[PDB]
């Protein structure tokens, strides 16, 4: 009679930055996932591997409801087979990726005169992301060939830059807060169902 | 590890470091255009010099990047116009001065006033004193004071300013790797590296001229026209071989001969169109003017404004609880946020522009996608252009009784049509001959052909040959009567205003000819016909990735200006210029003087 703590992720208080994305495990409980599509309050809902036709009727080994926060236009590298800024350095969906994206405008709470500069991103990395793989590296960006040393100059960059949320801000770069589900199977007990 | 790739890497940085830098210049910048305060302005000048105290910080970083080992164009065109060293590679000291001179000429432009000698009690400035009379009165001695008076007390001031401007802007010029400061400003128009679509400074001048010559026919009969119309209202003083007056143009220095069409009219006794009234009867605002422009583009396959476009755009005069600077902007400050600054009221003239500077938007967020370098139009004469033909087709009574404006029994008539072709000529073609005149006039001081002391005899010379206007009273080398423009006395360039002109005929003639039209091209109405959006829309959204010459060519079909479309738009009023000039002359003499 344990319901799935699906209010902890997202009416969570405060939101993690894409590159250093949040993930919270849910196993043992009841998820109600139809509650969450009879909302209408989603900017978008769309799944991969699961439908959202009512299909709590199966059962998961082990869920992911992983958290971050982006830009308008970048909620669409969210998605199988995708590339940019964050599809490739900051968070990356696998090919046969089996789930469900869930977003919503965030600029009544993220966003502040003046500038909210809390969350931030990945800009540069020698090498794309692997699926579900997270780096909270801070070295430095060897651009050239020359040895940074561990500092900013020529061709020398810190990889992580920071977000410019403003209120007067378009759509396309206001703050949305992403929570993705990524749901699980091996030949395991089986964990949550959810009538 | 190119080079190539290291400065991909550094416009990466660029980009994302400029876009909030540039944003809180701009928001900061707005915040002052609507509320003006002395700290708003503080508030404005320090997001600013930031602003542009980063754009120094990375251009010299950018110089780090040789272009010489780099082969991608749009790299290239992104790291020119950072690399631009521009006013820092002259002294830290006669920078200073040289920007003292553009603040102080700016200034006495912008507070000069004169009084009458026979009331001095009222002192009228250019706006609204002065301009007023030079549009609206018919007395030939007032327009001769207003207009002798100007130049007498304030373009003399800018004389002594004006010969120290030419010689740091030319020190600054080339510095850069310029002939002159001239030359400087025709580079907006160069094309390097594109075989095919290649274009370099001196063939604007060559092509400017080509075209020009191919108009003086049209501009001929239009100046004799109004030339025996001008001598029934001034018959005393007018002359029917002699130039033109130019204190009798319509405004102060003659670029427009539009407030002329109350003087020369062919059929003033026939209905104007003139939907001001109707407005003020259907109780019309700020929004509905603009929210019937927002239709015009959404009819043609463009989208709709921004949410943010009608919450942060101020659209009317504030309301007395702040002061603005009214003067009509649209505005692209990044972070995709677009706004129009206007004081709108309801008048025809200000539902035109709505749909002028709405124009802006839409090529504004069009190239949004493109770099912030890049987010720009093909030339400087591009953004001008596509926000006239929006006006053009939104004028004609095809679009005026579509929106439920005009009444439908309108006398749409051969004479009504070429009273509207008149009205547009004296604005259009009138200013061609203005234009082209005072830039090469420019053109020829910063190369060094016209001496410092032969500087007004060579401005008169070309104003009686080239325009065919006379000045009213001789002027001496205290003078600086070019100056007393506001283009000229605030570091402007203004041949972008000539090829704004025949752009926007190429376009208009381009967009119709994939709009399904019939008949004239005059009476064109480019809306409800996606067809001819999208036709548009394959080069706003280039912006300036692309060079003008090949963005051209995406709507017109041709690769370079031409003045065809623009001699086709006026010639049912061509012709009937030439049998109403049968028994006049045609051209002028440049002996001739109103002070013999
Ligand atoms: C110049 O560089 C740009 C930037 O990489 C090249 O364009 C891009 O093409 C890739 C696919 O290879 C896309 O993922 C990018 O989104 C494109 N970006 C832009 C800005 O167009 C372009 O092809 C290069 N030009 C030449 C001639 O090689
Ligand atoms: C911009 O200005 C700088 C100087 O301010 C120009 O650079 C010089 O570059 C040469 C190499 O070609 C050096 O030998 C000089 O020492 C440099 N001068 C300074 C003061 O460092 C640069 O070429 C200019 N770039 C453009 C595009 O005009
Ligand atoms: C979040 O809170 C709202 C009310 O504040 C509630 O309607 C919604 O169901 C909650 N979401 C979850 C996942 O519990
Ligand atoms: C104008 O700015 C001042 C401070 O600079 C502010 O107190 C005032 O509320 C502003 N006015 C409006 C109408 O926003
Ligand atoms: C704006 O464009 C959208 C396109 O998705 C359309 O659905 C909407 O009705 C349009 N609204 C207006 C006011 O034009
Ligand atoms: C465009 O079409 C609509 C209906 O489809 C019509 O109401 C409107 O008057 C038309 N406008 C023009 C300029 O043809
Ligand atoms: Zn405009």
């Amino acid at each position: 009679t344990n319901l799935c703590p699906f209010g902890e992720v997202f009416n969570a208080t405060t939101f993690a930055s894409v590159y250093a994305w949040n993930r919270k495990r849910i196993s043992n409980c009841v998820a109600d996932y139809s509650v969450l599509y009879n909302s209408t309050s989603f900017s978008t809902f769309k799944c991969y591997g699961v439908s959202p036709t009512k299909l709590n009727d199966l059962c998961f080994t082990n869920v992911y409801a992983d958290s971050f926060v982006i830009t308008g236009d970048e909620v669409r590298q969210i998605a199988p087979g995708q590339t940019g800024k964050i599809a490739d350095y900051n968070y990356k969906l696998p090919d046969d990726f089996t789930g469900c994206v869930i977003a919503w405008n965030s600029k009544h709470i993220d966003a502040k005169e003046g500038g909210n500069f809390n969350y931030l991103y990945r800009l540069f990395r020698k090498a794309n992301l692997k699926p579900f793989e997270r780096d909270i590296s801070t070295e430095i960006y060897q651009a050239g060939s020359k040895p940074c040393n561990g500092q900013t100059g020529l061709n020398c960059y810190y990889p992580l830059y920071r977000y410019g949320f403003y209120p007067t801000d378009g759509v396309g770069h206001q703050p949305y807060r992403v929570v993705v589900l990524s749901f699980e199977l091996l030949n395991a007990p089986a964990t949550v169902c959810g009538p | 590890s190119t080079i190539e790739e290291q400065a991909k890497t550094f416009l990466d940085k660029f980009n994302h470091e400029a876009e909030d830098l540039f944003y809180q210049s701009s928001l900061a910048s707005w915040n002052y255009n609507t509320n003006i305060t002395e700290e708003n302005v503080q508030n404005m000048n320090n997001a600013g010099d930031k602003w542009s105290a980063f754009l120094k910080e990375q251009s010299t970083l950018a110089q780090m990047y040789p272009l010489q080992e780099i082969q991608n164009l749009t790299v290239k065109l992104q790291l020119q116009a950072l690399q631009q060293n521009g006013s820092s590679v002259l002294s830290e000291d006669k920078s200073k001065r040289l920007n003292t001179i553009l603040n102080t000429m700016s200034t006495i432009y912008s507070t000069g006033k004169v009084c009458n000698p026979d009331n001095p009690q009222e002192c009228l400035l250019l706006e609204p004193g002065l301009n007023e009379i030079m549009a609206n009165s018919l007395d030939y001695n007032e327009r001769l004071w207003a207009w002798e008076s100007w130049r007498s007390e304030v373009g003399k001031q800018l004389r002594p300013l004006y010969e120290e401007y030419v010689v740091l802007k030319n020190e600054m010029a080339r510095a850069n790797h310029y002939e002159d400061y001239g030359d400087y400003w025709r580079g907006d128009y160069e094309v390097n590296g594109v075989d095919g679509y290649d274009y370099s400074r001196g063939q604007l001048i060559e092509d400017v001229e080509h075209t020009f010559e191919e108009i003086k026919p049209l501009y001929e009969h239009l100046h004799a026209y109004v030339r025996a119309k001008l001598m029934n209202a001034y018959p005393s003083y007018i002359s029917p071989i002699g130039c033109l007056p130019a204190h009798l143009l319509g405004d102060m220095w003659g670029r427009f001969w539009t407030n002329l069409y109350s003087l020369t009219v062919p059929f003033g006794q026939k209905p104007n169109i003139d939907v001001t009234d109707a407005m003020v009867d259907q109780a019309w605002d700020a929004q509905r003017i603009f929210k019937e422009a927002e239709k015009f583009f959404v009819s043609v396959g463009l989208p709709n404004m921004t949410q943010g476009f009608w919450e942060n755009s101020m659209l009317t005069d504030p309301g007395n609880v702040q002061k603005a600077v009214c003067h009509p902007t649209a505005w692209d400050l990044g972070k995709g946020d677009f706004r129009i600054l206007m004081c709108t009221k309801v008048t025809m003239d200000d539902f035109l522009t709505a749909h002028h500077e709405m124009g802006h938007i839409q090529y504004d967020m069009a190239y949004a996608a493109q770099p912030f370098l890049l987010r720009n139009g093909a030339n400087e004469g591009f953004h001008e252009a596509v926000g006239e033909i929006m006006s053009l087709s939104a004028a004609t009574p095809k679009h005026l009784k579509s929106i439920g404006l005009l009444s439908p029994d309108f006398q749409e008539d051969n004479e009504t049509e070429i009273n509207f072709l008149l009205k547009q000529a004296l604005t259009i073609v009138g200013t061609l001959p203005f234009t082209y005149m005072l830039e090469k006039w420019r053109w020829m001081v910063f190369k060094g052909e016209i001496p410092k002391d032969q500087w007004m005899k060579k401005w008169w010379e070309m104003k009686r040959e080239i325009v065919g206007v006379v000045e009213p009273v001789p002027h001496d080398e205290t003078y600086c009567d070019p100056a007393s423009l506001f283009h000229v006395s605030n570091d402007y360039s203004f041949i972008r205003y000539y090829t704004r002109t025949l752009y926007q005929f190429q376009f208009q003639e381009a967009l119709c000819q994939a709009a399904k039209h019939e008949g004239p091209l005059h009476k064109c109405d480019i809306s409800n016909s996606t067809e001819a959006g999208q036709k548009l829309f394959n080069m706003l959204r280039l912006g300036k990735s692309e060079p003008w010459t090949l963005a051209l060519e995406n709507v017109v079909g041709a690769k370079n200006m031409n003045v065809r479309p623009l001699l086709n738009y006026f010639e049912p009023l061509f012709t009937w210029l030439k049998d109403q000039n049968k028994n006049s002359f045609v051209g002028w003499s440049t002996d001739w003087s109103p002070y013999a």
